[PDB]
RNA sequence: ACGGAAGGGCACCACCAGGAGUGGAGCCUGCGGCUUAAUUUGACUCAACACGGGGAAACUCACCAGGUCCAGACACAAUAAGGAUUGACAGAUUGAGAGCUCUUUCUUGAUUUUGUGGGUGGUGGUGCAUGGCCGUUCUUAGUUGGUGGAGUGAUUUGUCUGCUUAAUUGCGAUAACGAACGAGACCUUAACCUACUAAAUAGUGGUGCUAGCAUUUGCUGGUUAUCCACUUCUUAGAGGGACUAUCGGUUUCAAGCCGAUGGAAGUUUGAGGCAAUAACAGGUCUGUGAUGCCCUUAGACGUUCUGGGCCGCACGCGCGCUACACUGACGGAGCCAGCGAGUCUAACCUUGGCCGAGAGGUCUUGGUAAUCUUGUGAAACUCCGUCGUGCUGGGGAUAGAGCAUUGUAAUUAUUGCUCUUCAACGAGGAAUUCCUAGUAAGCGCAAGUCAUCAGCUUGCGUUGAUUACGUCCCUGCCCUUUGUACACAC
């Protein structure tokens, strides 16, 4: 039916999800990358973020 | 028309995504990394693998379908994205190639 | 003609050799220029918890990405401008030219 | 996961299957004559005089303008 | 899954023309790009194609990259009733 | 391994001398218990309890009361174009213009439907079956081969009596020699550069034009196409600089240590990042399209929709925030930061003008950003006043009424604003936390989560003390010797 999945998802945690793992909790929305924090910890080196201090 | 911060993290996640994609399907070709060079008139993706004949296929059919796949996914114009293959040197000095060879040996059933 | 070249990379020596070969080509063509003005390096910081779960010691981790930006202003005709943008293509360094 | 007793009414009530009739497409039958049409069809330029209007009560129901074309002749 | 033959032939002719197809793993999207069909339709039709050895997949960040085999291209050729060696997605 | 055994050396997650506290009150938030249809769940000494980046209206969401749908691939069998099957107006029905189902007939036409096998999905279980990651043992200095030597052997020496170091760091000693990992070295950052390169996206000075006062030159300002000049301040890039330098003491007189001078810097200059071996049957299957096995798989534990719940309150604990007042509250003025973030096929940070007590609204404007928001004109602070030791003009919980904003939706008030209400609290018992310099403490600001919601966290700067410069008494840690009836090891 059209009513199925009718509810708006224009904001809140249901509007976003991890671009890697489709998780809703722990999103990093900074700089518009939209990765969960664990997947960011894995992929940060090849994204270009490094630890200096 | 994007800020420089978001542009640089965009190419970062783009490199990471295509590297994950290439290490997912090109495992049996010794895929040992990828490099990108954006350039006026074209962006080029240099894959560094061992079995270049296997990542190419017959007359570059696999390179063609890979170019088409990344173009369809990243909404590039046809021709503005190009892929090259490269027989990487020093295969022993590459952790991912040795790791995938170990994986394939253990899947074949070696001790 | 009043063109501006901006380099917006993260690799500092790549950006530096790009700018140096740009300026030596410019002074080889004896072009007037405001030299390479180096903007403040902007540090993109992301602070997270190290753990995937919740337990342990509350250990935090700051992943940073430094972004280095330079700009050079040139007054030079369209043909030397066209060979300038034909040349100086460095891997990992993003450049863009604006006119007027 | 203990159990589900189904406190709802035991109402497994799945619908029809577009109920299997006999042969259909009843326009008319005319002995050595031309056959007219039952179910005077819809008035859309989209329907090419092939789709019946239904007639339950108080209205006629369509197939091309598939739900709303209500005429009381 | 039930889907009109119009959209089935849309999916199949696009696949035979291009050779690859991406499908962002987003059900209820109701509008694929590169194809005017539902994303669920193209995804499930391609899955039914993959199960009979014609085409292979990769998930890879919720994106469903599909590329077809030689059994796939000949099956699609005889399905669309095209001449032998008409055109694959494998030009030189 | 342990010792209420010894020796030596260490640590504000130990103490000493103190500082600010917590524990006491109100409130915020987390946990237990109780209650409930559900109050989803993990974690329980350090090493659970403002933790799951967990600030939950819906979504999140996994729980509860109900309603749909199938996204059950594929193969085989059955029905079957005289039709497999799909959909649907209106009415009943239902929270519900969900045909969900029913009435009535229409619509579509091989995609299907039924059965079998077989899949697929699961924030379902197992963190005691696992991978990965993280934490901890453990911020201490420790760990390991090779060839020799000792021992039947497990094993030991090397890896050590002394002295030194923050450090198995070194001087040395020596059945050991030569090595490796760790430490250190390294990298980032904070300090210095009137030395180099520069720069209307940072400034400064002069020149023009112009405002005010003095006029006698001047002082304070403004000025984008007024140019000229420079880089001290600002930004960077390349370098330099400190190595404990010099001197004086002290030490077998060696490693080193102490004091002074010079110096921007003389606690490995400060702060971090990285960080060995071996392990915990630590945590996590609720981050993962990482996963084995088990369970479920179509009136499903899948998924989605409506509405609740995660907030529920006799009580007990843990992080905190406000305070208990004149070193003060309030009202006027004065008036100074740094880290950062920001809109494209979107609607972000907003200047300025106007309206409004206010919150806020409206018309425009700048900015994809050293340029604009923003000199973020922050708060504490300072100076004048009012108050006056009175639970008082402290304090601002608990309430009532109204006005706004976000959102589909605010009712168990989302928050903000206005008025009124004006409670405990009179400095906190046993206990107990953190801390040695721009550190503690006070003070606010930015970012994260974010449609809206900080009393939270991560950083930043602002004001800036007291008291040690030690010890092993408590709590523990490292090494050696010693005793052991311990080995899941007091
Ligand atoms: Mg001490
Ligand atoms: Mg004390
Ligand atoms: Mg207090
Ligand atoms: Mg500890
Ligand atoms: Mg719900
Ligand atoms: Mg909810
Ligand atoms: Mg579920
Ligand atoms: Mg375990
Ligand atoms: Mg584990
Ligand atoms: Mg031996
Ligand atoms: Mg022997
Ligand atoms: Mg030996
Ligand atoms: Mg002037
Ligand atoms: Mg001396
Ligand atoms: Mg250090
Ligand atoms: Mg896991
Ligand atoms: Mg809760
Ligand atoms: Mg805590
Ligand atoms: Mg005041
Ligand atoms: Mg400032
Ligand atoms: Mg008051
Ligand atoms: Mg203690
Ligand atoms: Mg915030
Ligand atoms: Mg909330
Ligand atoms: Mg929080
Ligand atoms: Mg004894
Ligand atoms: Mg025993
Ligand atoms: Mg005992
Ligand atoms: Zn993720
Ligand atoms: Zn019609």
């Amino acid at each position: 039916e059209n009513v199925w999945f009718s509810h708006p998802r224009r904001y809140g945690k249901g509007s976003r999800q991890c671009r890697v793992c489709s998780s809703h909790t722990g999103l990093i929305r900074k700089y518009g990358l939209n990765i969960c924090r664990q997947c960011f910890r894995e992929k940060a080196n090849d994204i270009g973020f490094n630890k200096f201090r | 028309l994007i800020s420089k911060k978001r542009k640089l993290v965009a190419d970062g996640v783009f490199y990471a995504e295509l590297n994950e994609f290439f290490t997912r399907e090109l495992a049996e070709e010794g895929y040992s990394g990828v490099e990108v060079r954006v350039t006026p008139t074209k962006t080029e993706v240099i894959i560094r693998a061992t079995r270049t004949q296997d990542v190419l296929g017959e007359n570059g059919r696999r390179i063609n379908e890979l170019t088409l796949l990344v173009q369809k996914r990243f909404k590039y114009a046809p021709g503005t994205i190009v892929l090259y293959a490269e027989r990487v040197q020093d295969r022993g000095l590459s952790a991912v190639a040795q790791a995938e060879s170990m994986k394939f040996k253990l899947l074949n059933g070696l001790a | 003609i009043k063109i501006r070249i901006t380099l917006t990379s993260t690799k500092v020596k790549q950006l530096e050799n790009v700018s140096s070969n740009i300026v030596k080509n410019a002074e080889q063509h004896n072009l007037v220029k405001k030299g390479p003005v180096r903007l403040p390096t902007k540090v993109l910081k992301i602070s997270t918890r190290k753990t995937p779960n919740g337990e342990g010691s509350k250990t935090w981790e700051t992943y940073e990405m430094r972004i280095h930006k330079r700009y050079i202003d040139l007054e030079a005709p369209v043909q030397i401008v066209k060979r300038i943008t034909q040349i100086t293509i460095e891997p990992g360094v993003d450049v863009e030219v604006v006119v007027a | 996961r203990k159990k589900k007793v189904y406190t709802t009414p035991k109402k497994i009530k799945h619908k029809h299957k577009a109920v299997k009739l006999a042969v259909l497409s009843y326009y008319k039958v005319d002995a050595e004559g031309k056959v007219t049409k039952l179910r005077r069809e819809c008035s859309n330029p989209t329907c090419g005089a092939g789709v019946f209007l239904a007639n339950h009560k108080d209205r006629l129901y369509c197939g091309k303008c598939h739900s709303v074309y209500k005429v009381n002749a | 899954m039930l889907m009109p033959k119009e959209d089935r032939n849309k999916i199949h002719q696009y696949l035979f023309q291009e050779g690859v197809v991406v499908a962002k793993k987003d059900f209820n999207q109701a509008k694929h790009e590169e194809i005017d069909t539902k994303n669920l339709y193209v995804i499930k039709a391609l899955q039914s194609l993959t199960s009979k050895g014609y085409v292979k997949t990769q998930f890879s960040w919720q994106y469903y990259y599909y590329t077809l085999t030689e059994e796939g291209v000949e099956y699609l050729r005889e399905y669309l009733n095209l001449p032998e060696h008409i055109v694959p997605g494998t030009y030189i």
